């Protein structure tokens, strides 16, 4: 991640919490979807 | 279900409790001690319904188990900050 | 200066002035025995 | 840990304000020294309370383990700073000196202020500053150490350490007659759950009314108490004082004085209040009595006598003395029992400040500027 992306992870978190490890886990959930849709392997 | 007899409701309650210390079932005294801190409600007492709701929750999230978490996290929203619990189980119900 | 002849010579410190104001008043039940005077 | 320590500064209190049976407070001071090592509350009962009935030596062998116990944390500071530390040599000796006799507050505190290093390290050491001096009703400690504090500890802090600091700041406020910053720093409600300065969440809350009560004007009052349903919560736990505001609100002087006798007797039998506690009823009385009075003029305090019980000749020497006190412009009688509506700044007042400061200041400059020249 492009080095701040940790800050926006953590954005993600607390806005879920408003902060958990399932906080940051949602976060990046919606940072890292897409990728997604696979059955292209 | 029968009547409000409260000389030997929570007093049995404990005691298979003190059962479940001798036998160490995780589910069964789970199951008793969900119902216990929902009888204490229902006297509404006031430290140790919440002090037996922070001992259970201790383990509860810690444990394998999901969908009785969802039920012990709102039933401190009644007796409950109330507004933070209950988010909390919306976050903790939608799996 | 004190050039003259005199050199011949708040936890309820606050409240004090107050308490020797209050130390004329019932100074703290005949109050609520009044209740039950009528 | 300050809130068992302060249950047992609400011991001490017990030792101190009743004397009633001084062997209740030998009672619970032998129960906090047979364990928990804590002999200042053996020594502080052998004083104050009985001379200590039976504890010559039952209590002087936990003396002893607390004399071992203070040798071997004076030991483990040379063992420790044997090895390196950062300051953490003389901030684990400080807390653990912060049990025995002031020997462990002089190993305590003679050895951390001079290398508290960073906000911890001030940060336990204020809150424990704090401790020491609620154990007994002190202030020098406990805002002294706050004076160090803003020195040391904060300097951004937590969002968490720092609303405590506030909140102590605001417990010693309603502690002393500082009738206002308390509630105003006991306005958080979202950052004193629960914490081992915290000694109970609902004598928090007890704190809180007995300065919300009179800081809190009825716009203020709705908003912290009624509109602030963060304490209601909480404060559903002591409905007494609640309901008192409750009618605090409507006016139900009757209650008033039934709650007002009630919470005398309480503030009589609470901490840190035994010498001042005096003005607080008096000044509910006056306070309410202005707004009933506000209420209109051509009134009686004998149609009010049943909302202050029987309270003809109550109130008769009451507000006799009262408006002695200098309080509360309005008009009544005996033969015609008045009442009246008066007292507005902008009649004379709000003028005659004008010379009472441009007077004062005004001769406070003119010496000034005599002697500037003679």
């Amino acid at each position: 991640a492009s080095g701040a992306e940790v800050k926006g992870v953590c954005t993600e978190a607390g806005m879920y919490a408003l902060v958990t490890q399932e906080d940051f886990e949602m976060a990046v959930a919606k940072v890292m979807q897409k990728d997604s849709e696979k059955n292209m392997s | 279900d029968m009547e409000a007899a409260t000389g030997q409701e929570v007093e049995l309650c404990l005691e298979c409790i003190e059962w479940a210390k001798s036998e160490k079932r995780t589910f069964l005294r789970q199951a008793l001690e969900a119902r216990l801190v929902s009888l204490y409600f229902d006297t509404k007492r006031y430290q140790e319904a919440l002090h037996l709701g922070s001992q259970l929750l201790r383990e509860l999230k810690k444990m394998d188990d999901k969908a009785l978490l969802v039920e012990v996290q709102l039933l401190e929203s009644k007796t409950y900050k109330a507004r933070a619990a209950l988010t909390s189980a919306r976050t903790t119900a939608n799996a | 200066m004190s050039e003259k002849k005199q050199p011949v010579d708040e936890d309820n410190w606050d409240d004090d002035n107050v308490e020797d104001d209050f130390s004329n008043q019932l100074r703290a039940e005949k109050h609520g025995y009044k209740m039950e005077t009528s | 840990p300050k809130n068992p320590d302060l249950r047992i500064a609400q011991l001490r209190f017990l030792l101190s304000l009743p004397e009633h049976r001084g062997d209740a407070a030998v009672r619970d001071e032998l129960m906090a020294a047979v364990r928990d090592n804590n002999m200042a509350p053996y020594y502080e009962a052998l004083c104050k309370s009985l001379d200590w009935q039976i504890d010559v030596d039952l209590l002087n062998k936990m003396k002893k383990a607390n004399e071992d116990e203070l040798k071997r944390l004076d030991e483990e500071l040379e063992d420790a700073e044997k090895n390196l530390g950062e300051s953490e040599i003389r901030d684990a000796m400080m807390a653990k000196a912060e049990i025995g006799d002031k020997e462990g507050a002089l190993t305590a505190f003679r050895k951390t202020y001079d290398k508290t290093v960073a906000l911890g390290h001030r940060l336990d050491i204020v809150f424990y500053l704090l401790r020491i001096g609620l154990f007994y009703m002190d202030n020098d400690l406990i805002t002294r150490n706050t004076e160090k504090a803003k020195s040391l500890i904060e300097e951004g802090g937590d969002w968490d350490r720092r609303n405590r600091l506030k909140v102590y700041q605001g417990l010693y406020c309603v502690a002393i007659r500082d009738f206002k910053q308390a509630a105003e720093l006991f306005l958080d409600t979202v950052s004193t759950f629960t914490s081992y300065e915290l000694m109970d969440y609902k004598t928090f809350v007890t704190y809180t009314v007995y300065v919300s009560m009179i800081a809190l004007e009825r716009p203020d009052l709705r908003e912290k108490v009624i509109k602030g349903a963060e304490i209601l919560e909480v404060l559903h736990s002591l409905p007494a004082v609640r309901q008192y505001l409750f009618s605090l609100y409507e006016c139900r002087y009757s209650v008033f004085f039934q709650s007002l006798a009630v919470v005398e007797q309480e503030m009589k039998k609470d901490w840190l209040f035994a010498p001042h506690y005096r003005y607080y009823v008096r000044e509910m009385r006056i306070h309410a009595y202005s707004q009933l009075l506000e209420s209109y003029r051509s009134l009686t305090l004998g149609y009010m006598a049943e909302a202050f019980g029987v309270g003809v000749e109550f109130i008769d020497q009451e507000l006799s003395r009262f408006i002695a006190a200098g309080r509360l412009h309005c008009k009544i009688d005996k033969v015609n029992e008045i009442v009246e509506t008066n007292r507005p700044d902008s009649k004379n007042w709000q003028y005659q400040e004008t010379i009472k400061k441009g007077d004062l200041l005004l001769n406070r400059v003119q010496k000034l500027s005599r002697v500037i020249n003679m």
